[PDB]
RNA sequence: GCGGUAAUUCCAGCUCCAAUAGCGUAUAUUAAAGUUGUUGCAGUUAAAAAGCUCGUAGUUGAACUUUGGGCCCGGUUGGCCG
RNA sequence: AGGGGAUCGAAGAUGAUCAGAUACCGUCGUAGUCUUAACCAUAAACUAUGCCGACUAGGGAUCGGGUGGUGUUUUUUUAAUGACCCACUCGGCACCUUACGAGAAAUCAAAGUCUUUGGGUUCUGGGGGGAGUAUGGUCGCAAGGCUGAAACUUAAAGGAAUUG
C-alpha cells in the first residue's frame, strides 16, 4: 500500500538482499552485509566510501554465497575474472 | 550456480550432457563416407548402421554392427560427414 | 517402531531368499538376516606352538590355519556375545573394527 | 490373548454353529 | 575501475609456483567450485592462481574496509595454521584464536572468552567448523581458506588454495597480511616488494 | 493428485464417494437407518411413559462404592422393559 | 503422463523461486504458457523469458527476479462468473490491493483486474503474487 | 547498576543507536532487556499460563513451573518468552527476559483503500509450531480480532485491532499455539510486495563509523 | 587421588599469574612468601598450594606449558619463533618446470622463466 | 511409459533440426522414391526399408529428402500391406507365444506374457478401427491369427 | 471426579451468576467439525495403498492454425485543470 | 484317487522339574514336501510407503548398455580383441552433514515441491470393542475365501520421544 496524500506509513521498510533479491527478516541472525572498500587510483582504502552486498541466511545455508559474491562483485566491477557467466 | 548461462552452454558441457538433454536435441551420429580397397565403391554409411552392408561387387562387407557404433573392415578409407 | 532402517537384514529388490539356518539352534532366520561370520582358528591357538615347531619334520613353516563359515542366529549370536547391543546413534556404524 | 488363537477359537465356534444349524434345519 | 596495479606479478607467481599451491585436492572435488580447470591425470588438481589472487585481494579489501583490527578476528585450529595466525597477530591486529576454538565464544555474552568479531577468517573449515557455525549464528561475514574438497557451507569469500600444504597455507596467509598492510598504508612502496618473505610462516621441530 | 479426482466432469464420482463415505459417521448412519425409531426403546421420543415394576440396587463402577437404587419400568407405547434411574436424594419412597 | 504442461512449467518456476535460482528451463512451452509468462512480464513479476523454437514443441528459458513468491495453477479450469471471480480473488490472494488471479475469457488472456474492467469472465487458470 | 557487556549495549549507552526500528533494520542480535525497556518504555506485560511439569526421579517427582509470557508495546512490537524455573516469580522473570529479547516488529497493513491508520495485517500468513498451525488474514475495519483468547490477547498487545485467525491441529497446547502465532507474525513481516520492490539500494550504513567508539 | 581440589587449583593458578616475579624456585621461601602474599585459612592448605606451585615451576623448567605461565613465556615464544635457520639457504635456488607447470602460466598470461623438465622415462 | 512393463528407459532417435539438408546428392527425389518402391516390391516392411536406406545411402531422413513419408508414398503407390506393420508383428508374436503355450501349457509366465501381448494387440486394433485405416468388425482371434501371420 | 470423620463438589443457613417472569432438563438438528474435507482431511509406525498384473465403463489426456504493426474518433480518469 | 512314502516331521509312545506337563529339551513315528485330474486364493503376500508424470542437500567403487582417452598389460607386443583405469552418461536396486524442505516424532532425496492449500487417476479409513461376528448373497468337495452389519458396551484405545 502507498497513499497519495502524504501519510508516511509502513515504518521500518525491511533491508533487502542483493544476492537472490529476496528479503532479509527482522531477526534472521545469519544475514551478513559485506562492506568492501573502494580504491581510487592510489592503493588506499579511503574512509567513508564502501560498497555493500547483502547476503541472506538462506543463501548462507545453501552455500552458494561465495559464487554469488563473486558474480555481484564482477557485475559491479569490483572483481575481474572470478566468475564467468557462461558456466 | 544460482545464476547460470542457460542461454548458451559450452561445447564441452553440451558434449558431456545427453543428446536429448541439450537445448535442441541433436543426433550423436554422423555419416561415414567409406571405401574398400581396389574398386572405389563410394557409398556413405551410417555410423550406427545396424546392418552388415556390402558393395554390389562381391562379399566385401564394410560394417559388422555392434550394440552402438558398427565395426569396419580391415582396410577401409572413411571420412566424416 | 522401525528400529532399523535396513529392517534388520540385507534384502532390497530381492523378494525372497532361501535360508540356511543356524548351527546352534536353527531358529528361523533367512540367510541375509543371518550373522554369518568367517571364523578363523589356529590349530593349537598359540598354546603348543613350541611343540609344533620342535616336532615338525621340516622346521620354520608358515603354519596355516582353519577357515570356516559359521552361520549364526541372532538370538544365539547375542547369547554367545557374537554381536553387541549398540546405542541408537552408533547403530549405523557400517565399518566393523 | 493372542489374536491368532482368538481367530482359531472363533473359527471353531463358527464351525460348531454351522454344524448345529445344519442339523437343526 | 581499479588502477590496474593489483594484478598478478611475476614474483608472487613464482612464489606460489614454488610453494606448490597450484595443486589442490585429489580427484574428488566440491561441485560449488569452478576454480579447477584442466586438472590433469594422477590426481593433479590444478588451481587457478589468477582466481586465487583475485580472492586474495578481495579479502584484503574487506579486512582493510573493516575499521577496527581489534574487531577483526582470525580462527585457526590446525598446527599448520596456528603459527600463521600468530604471525598475522604480529603483523597487524587480527586478534586470533590458537588451538581449539572454544564453543560459545561469539555467542554466550557471559563467557570470559567472548568475542564479537565483525568478520571471521578460518583456515580449514573441516577442522574449524565450530567457528563458521558460530559466525552463522551471530550474523558476521567469514572468509575461508577453502580447498577444492572443502565444506564451503556458511562461507562468504572462498580462497582457492591447498590445505594439505604447509608452504601453501603459510604463503596465502602471508599474502593476506601483505595485501591488507599495503591497502591500509603500512607498505606504501607499491613497486618495491615487501620487507619479509613467507618463510616466516614455518616451524622448526627442535 | 491427492487421491480423489480433480476433473471438471467428476461431479458424479465425487457425489457417489461422499455418499458412500457418509455411512462411516454414526449420526448419519443411525439417522438414515432409523435405529432411534425402531431399535431405541423410547421410539424416537424425548420422553416416555411406563409402569414401575420393581427396585434395582445395582452397584457403582470403580472407583466408587454406592447403590443407585433405580427402578424397573415397562413402557406403555411398546411394552419394553427398561431400567430407569431415580435421581434425587430420597425419591425412591415417592416412585416406589 | 503429461496432463498440464502449464502446471509443470509453473511448478518448475516455483521450485526455482524457492531455491533462489535466477533462471529456469521449461518444457514444452505451450502458447497458454507463453501468454501466462507475458502477463507476468506485463505485471513485472517474472522478469524476462525467451522462446527457443526447436521443431518439436519449443522451450521457455526464464530470467527470474525474486519478486515472485509463488505461482500456481487452478485445475480444472473452473467455469466462473463475476461473483465467482470475486470469490476466487478473495480466496487465492494474500490481500485485495495486490495479487493477480488469471482467467481465459473471450477477450484474450488477462488477470482478474483487467477481466473486471472489461466486464467479462471465463475459466480460471492460475494466480500470481 | 546496568553496565551491559555487549556492543549493542554500549552503543545504547552512547546513544548512537536511538531506534528500535534501527536495530530491527540490521537484525543485530540482541542480548539484553534493559536496552529494550529503555527504548520502548510503553510496554505491557501479561501472562496467561504457568504450568507445572514433572520429572520423575528414582524417589518422586521434581516439579518445575514452565512459564510462557508475551510482552510488547501496544504499537507494532511484541515477543514471547518460555522458561522453566523452580518458582513462579522466577519463571515469570525468565519469561520476561526471554520475551523482551525476542520482541519482533509487525507489518500492519490495510484491508483496503489505505485511508487512515493501519488496522489489519498486510498479507495472509501462516505459522506452524509442532502440529498446531495458526494463520492470520486481514480483517476489514471494525470487525475485531477473531482468535482463541490467548492469540486474541497477543493481538491486543500487538495493536492491530482487526484480523481473522484460522487454526488447525491441537490448539489446546498453548505454548505451541503461541509460538505458531509468533512465526506467523514473523512471516507476515517477511512477505514481499511492490512497496518493497521500490528503490532498495540502501548504501553503507553508519555502522562502521559508529563501531569505532566502543570499549573493545 | 593425591591430586587436590579445583578450588585450590584455581587459587594456585591465580597466585602464579598475579605474583609470578615475586616468587622463586626454592620451596621453603615459596611457602614463606605465599603465607604473606595470600590469605589462606589452613596451614595444610597453604602447604598444598606451595607444593603444587613448586611442582608446576619444576615442570615449567623441564617442560613447556601453553598459557598459564608468566608473560616471559610469551617473550621467549616470540624470541624463539623469529629464529631463522642460520641463513636463507635452499631458498628458491633449487626454476625447473614441466608441461602442466608451463600450461598454467601460459594460460594466465604471466610469463615465467620456466624450463621444461619432465620425467625422462 | 513402457505400457506393459515397469521400466522407465528412454532409448529413441534424435531427429536433427535440419529441415532440408544437406541437399548435396545429385540424384533427385525420384531416385530415392524408386529405391523405396523397388524395396517394398522386394518385400520389406517400411521400418526395414527406412533403416536399410539410411545405413546404405546418405539420407538425413526420407521425410526431409522426399516430399512425404515412407508409408505415405507406399500407400499412394499401392504397396501397403493389408495390415499395419505394428499389428502384423504383434500378431506374429502372439501366434509364436500361443504355439509355445500349446507345447508347454505349464508355462504360467508365458501365459501371462500372452495375455499382455493380446492386450496391446486389442488396443492397437481399436485405435486403427477408430482412425479408420482398418475396417470395422475387424477383430483379433486365436484362430484367424494363424492365417494372418503368414 | 467428590464423599471411607475437617466434604470448598452431598443435605442445609449468609454471599455471587444465564436471565428476569423467565430459567432448568430430555430428545433432535446447525456452528463447533479442516472429526465427511469441491473449497478442505488422512493411508510407513496413530484406522487406512487391494498380494500382483491386465482391462470395460468413468475421470484425465504433447504442442502448433491471424503470436503481429500503422491513423482517426462517438466515451471515462481524484485529471500537468477550482 | 495314483507314484517315491529313504530321511526328518502338526497328531501320537519318556525324565533332573512338578502342586501341572498332554510345554520347551531324548529317541521313534502317522498325516506332511517333486509329480497325473486338479482345487484352494489366503500370509508381517512388508518397502506395513498405489500407479503414471515435472523440478530440487559432501556423493564416490558400482549392476546392464553406449561414447572418448602418448590411455595399462598381453594374445599373434608394433595388424582386431578381452580385462583395467580415467571422464561422460542412459536405465535399476541403498544411505550419516545440528536439511534452509517435510513430519507429532522416529525419521524422509521422498513421507519435499500441501493453509503461499488444485499435474491425472484408482483403492482404503472416520474413537476402542462387539467384529471380520451376517438372517443374507456368491465361490469352494471340504477347510474355508469374497461381500459384510446391527443391538449393546466403553472414555478412553493408540503413535513418537522422554525421565529408572
Amino acid at each position: 500500500m502507498e497513499n497519495d496524500k502524504g501519510q508516511l506509513v509502513e515504518l521500518y521498510v525491511p533491508r533487502k538482499c542483493s544476492a537472490t533479491n529476496r528479503i532479509i527478516k527482522a531477526d534472521d541472525h545469519a544475514s551478513v552485509q559485506i562492506n568492501v572498500a573502494k580504491v581510487d587510483e592510489e592503493g588506499r582504502a579511503i574512509p567513508g566510501e564502501y560498497v555493500t552486498y547483502a547476503l541472506s541466511g538462506y543463501v548462507r545455508s545453501r552455500g552458494e554465497s561465495d559464487d554469488s559474491l563473486n558474480r555481484l562483485a564482477q557485475n559491479d566491477g569490483l572483481l575481474k575474472n572470478v566468475w564467468s557467466y557462461s558456466r | 550456480v544460482l545464476v547460470q548461462d542457460l542461454l548458451h552452454p559450452t561445447a564441452a558441457s553440451e558434449a558431456r550432457k545427453h543428446k536429448l538433454k541439450t537445448l535442441v536435441q541433436g543426433p550423436r551420429s554422423y555419416f561415414l563416407d567409406v571405401k574398400c580397397p581396389g574398386c572405389l565403391n563410394i557409398t556413405t554409411v551410417f555410423s550406427h548402421a545396424q546392418t552388415a552392408v556390402t558393395c554390389e561387387s562381391c562379399s566385401t562387407i564394410l560394417c559388422t554392427p555392434t550394440g552402438g557404433k558398427a565395426k569396419l573392415s580391415e582396410g577401409t578409407s572413411f571420412r566424416r560427414k | 517402531p522401525k528400529k532399523r532402517a535396513s529392517n534388520g537384514r540385507n534384502k532390497k529388490g530381492r523378494g525372497h531368499v532361501k535360508p540356511v539356518r543356524c548351527v546352534n539352534c536353527s531358529k528361523s532366520i533367512p540367510k541375509d538376516k543371518a550373522i554369518k561370520r568367517m571364523a578363523i582358528r589356529n590349530i593349537v591357538e598359540a598354546a603348543a606352538v613350541r611343540d609344533l615347531s620342535e616336532a615338525s619334520v621340516y622346521p620354520e613353516y608358515a603354519l596355516p590355519k582353519t577357515y570356516n563359515k559359521l552361520h549364526y542366529c541372532v538370538s544365539c549370536a547375542i547369547h554367545a556375545r557374537i554381536v553387541r547391543v549398540r546405542s541408537r546413534e552408533d547403530r549405523k556404524n557400517r565399518a566393523p573394527p | 490373548m493372542r489374536a491368532k488363537w482368538r481367530k482359531k477359537r472363533t473359527r471353531r465356534l463358527k464351525r460348531k454353529r454351522r454344524k448345529v444349524r445344519a442339523r437343526s434345519k | 575501475s581499479l588502477p590496474a596495479t593489483f594484478d598478478l606479478t611475476p614474483e608472487d607467481a613464482q612464489l606460489l609456483l614454488a610453494a606448490n599451491t597450484h595443486l589442490g585436492a585429489r580427484n574428488v572435488q566440491v561441485h560449488q567450485e569452478p576454480y579447477v580447470f584442466n586438472a590433469r591425470p594422477d590426481g593433479v588438481h590444478v588451481i587457478n592462481v589468477g582466481k586465487t589472487w583475485e580472492k586474495l585481494v578481495l579479502a584484503a579489501r574487506i579486512i582493510a574496509a573493516i575499521p577496527n583490527p581489534e574487531d577483526v578476528v582470525a580462527i585457526s585450529s590446525r598446527t599448520f595454521g596456528q603459527r600463521a595466525v600468530l604471525k598475522f597477530a604480529a603483523h597487524t591486529g587480527a586478534t586470533p584464536i590458537a588451538g581449539r576454538f572454544t564453543p560459545g565464544s561469539f555467542t554466550n555474552y557471559i563467557t570470559r572468552s567472548f568475542k564479537e568479531p565483525r568478520l571471521v577468517i578460518v583456515t580449514d573449515p573441516r577442522s574449524d567448523a565450530q567457528a563458521i557455525k558460530e559466525a552463522s549464528y551471530v550474523n558476521i561475514p567469514v572468509i575461508a581458506l577453502t580447498d577444492l574438497d572443502s565444506p564451503s557451507e556458511f562461507v562468504d569469500v572462498a580462497i582457492p588454495c591447498n590445505n594439505r600444504g604447509k608452504h601453501s597455507i603459510g604463503l596465502i596467509w602471508y599474502l593476506l597480511a601483505r595485501e591488507v598492510l599495503r591497502l591500509r598504508g603500512a607498505l606504501v612502496d607499491r613497486t618495491q616488494p615487501w620487507s619479509i618473505m613467507p618463510d616466516l610462516y614455518f616451524y622448526r621441530d627442535p | 493428485g491427492k487421491g480423489k479426482p480433480r476433473g471438471l466432469n467428476s461431479a458424479r464420482k465425487l457425489r457417489v464417494h461422499r455418499r458412500n463415505n457418509r455411512w462411516a459417521e454414526n449420526n448419519y448412519k443411525k439417522r438414515l437407518l432409523g435405529t432411534a425409531f425402531k431399535s431405541s426403546p423410547f421410539g424416537g421420543s424425548s420422553h416416555a411413559k411406563g409402569i414401575v415394576l420393581e427396585k434395582l440396587g445395582i452397584e457403582s463402577k470403580q472407583p466408587n462404592s454406592a447403590i443407585r437404587k433405580c427402578v424397573r419400568v415397562q413402557l406403555i407405547k411398546n411394552g419394553k422393559k427398561v431400567t430407569a434411574f431415580v435421581p434425587n436424594d430420597g425419591c425412591l419412597n415417592f416412585v416406589d | 503422463t503429461r496432463s498440464s504442461v502449464l502446471a509443470d512449467a509453473l511448478n518448475a518456476i516455483n521450485n526455482a523461486e524457492k531455491t533462489g535460482k535466477r533462471q529456469v528451463l521449461i518444457r514444452p512451452s505451450s502458447k497458454v504458457i507463453i501468454k501466462f509468462l507475458q502477463v507476468m512480464q506485463k505485471h513485472g513479476y517474472i522478469g524476462e523469458f525467451e522462446y527457443i523454437d526447436d521443431h518439436r514443441s519449443g522451450k521457455i528459458v526464464v530470467q527470474l527476479n525474486g519478486r515472485l513468491n509463488k505461482c500456481g495453477v487452478i485445475s480444472p479450469r473452473f467455469n466462473v462468473k463475476i461473483g465467482d471471480i470475486e470469490k476466487w480473488t478473495a480466496n487465492l490472494l494474500p490481500a485485495r490491493q495486490f495479487g493477480y488471479v488469471i482467467l481465459t475469457t473471450s477477450a484474450g488472456i488477462m488477470d482478474h483486474e483487467e477481466a473486471r474492467r472489461k466486464h467479462v469472465s471465463g475459466k480460471i487458470l492460475g494466480f500470481v503474487y | 547498576g546496568w553496565v551491559p557487556v555487549t556492543k549493542l549495549g554500549r552503543l545504547v549507552k552512547a546513544g548512537k543507536i536511538t531506534t528500535i526500528e534501527e536495530i530491527f533494520l540490521h537484525s543485530l542480535p540482541v542480548k539484553e532487556f534493559q536496552i529494550i525497556d529503555t527504548l520502548l518504555p510503553g510496554l505491557q506485560d501479561e501472562v496467561m499460563n504457568i504450568k507445572p511439569v514433572q520429572k520423575q526421579t528414582r524417589a518422586g517427582q521434581r516439579t518445575r513451573f514452565k512459564a510462557v509470557v508475551v510482552v510488547g508495546d501496544s504499537n507494532g512490537h511484541v515477543g514471547l518468552g518460555i522458561k522453566t524455573a523452580k518458582e513462579v516469580a522466577g519463571a515469570i522473570r525468565a519469561g520476561i527476559i526471554i520475551a523482551k529479547l525476542s520482541v519482533i516488529p509487525i507489518r500492519r497493513g490495510y484491508w483496503g483503500t489505505n485511508l487512515g491508520q493501519p488496522h489489519s495485517l498486510a498479507t495472509k500468513t501462516t505459522g506452524k509450531c509442532g502440529s498446531v498451525t495458526v494463520r492470520l488474514i486481514p480483517a476489514p475495519r471494525g470487525s475485531g480480532i477473531v482468535a482463541s483468547p490467548a492469540v486474541k490477547k497477543l493481538l491486543q498487545l500487538a495493536g492491530v485491532e482487526d484480523v481473522y485467525t484460522q487454526s488447525n491441529g491441537k490448539t489446546r497446547t498453548l505454548e505451541n499455539t503461541l509460538k505458531a502465532a509468533f512465526v506467523a507474525i514473523g512471516n507476515t513481516y517477511g512477505f514481499l510486495t511492490p512497496n518493497l520492490w521500490a528503490e532498495q539500494p540502501l548504501p553503507v550504513s553508519p555502522l562502521d563509523i559508529y563501531s569505532d567508539e566502543a570499549s573493545a | 587421588g593425591r591430586v587436590r581440589t579445583k578450588t585450590v587449583k584455581r587459587a594456585s593458578k591465580a597466585l602464579i599469574e598475579r605474583y609470578y616475579p615475586k616468587l622463586t624456585l626454592d620451596f621453603q621461601t615459596n611457602k614463606r612468601l605465599c603465607d604473606e602474599i595470600a590469605t589462606i585459612q589452613s596451614k595444610r592448605l597453604r602447604n598444598k598450594i606451595a607444593g603444587y606451585t613448586t611442582h608446576l615451576m619444576k615442570r615449567i623448567q623441564k617442560g613447556p606449558v601453553r598459557g598459564i605461565s608468566f608473560k616471559l613465556q610469551e617473550e621467549e615464544r616470540e624470541r624463539k619463533d623469529q629464529y631463522v635457520p642460520e641463513v636463507s639457504a635452499l631458498d628458491l635456488s633449487r626454476l625447473n618446470v614441466d608441461n602442466q607447470t608451463s600450461d598454467l602460466v601460459k594460460s594466465l598470461g604471466l610469463k615465467l622463466p620456466l624450463s621444461v623438465i619432465n620425467v625422462s622415462a | 511409459g513402457r505400457m506393459h512393463s515397469a521400466g522407465k528407459g528412454i532409448s529413441s532417435s534424435a531427429i536433427p533440426y535440419s529441415r532440408n539438408a544437406p541437399a548435396w546428392f545429385k540424384l533427385s527425389s525420384e531416385s530415392v522414391i524408386e529405391q523405396i518402391v523397388k524395396y517394398a516390391r522386394k518385400g520389406l516392411t517400411p521400418s526395414q526399408i527406412g533403416v536399410l536406406l539410411r545405413d546404405a545411402h546418405g539420407v538425413t531422413q526420407a521425410r526431409v529428402i522426399t516430399g512425404n513419408k515412407i508409408m505415405r508414398i507406399l500407400k499412394s503407390n499401392g504397396l501397403a500391406p493389408e495390415i499395419p506393420e505394428d499389428l502384423y508383428y504383434l500378431i506374429k508374436k502372439a501366434v509364436s507365444v500361443r504355439k509355445h503355450l500349446e507345447r508347454n501349457r505349464k508355462d504360467k509366465d508365458a501365459k501371462f506374457r500372452l495375455i499382455l501381448i493380446e492386450s496391446r494387440i486389442h488396443r492397437l486394433a481399436r485405435y486403427y478401427r477408430t482412425v479408420a485405416v482398418l475396417p470395422p468388425n475387424w477383430k483379433y482371434e486365436s484362430a484367424t491369427a494363424s492365417a494372418l501371420v503368414n
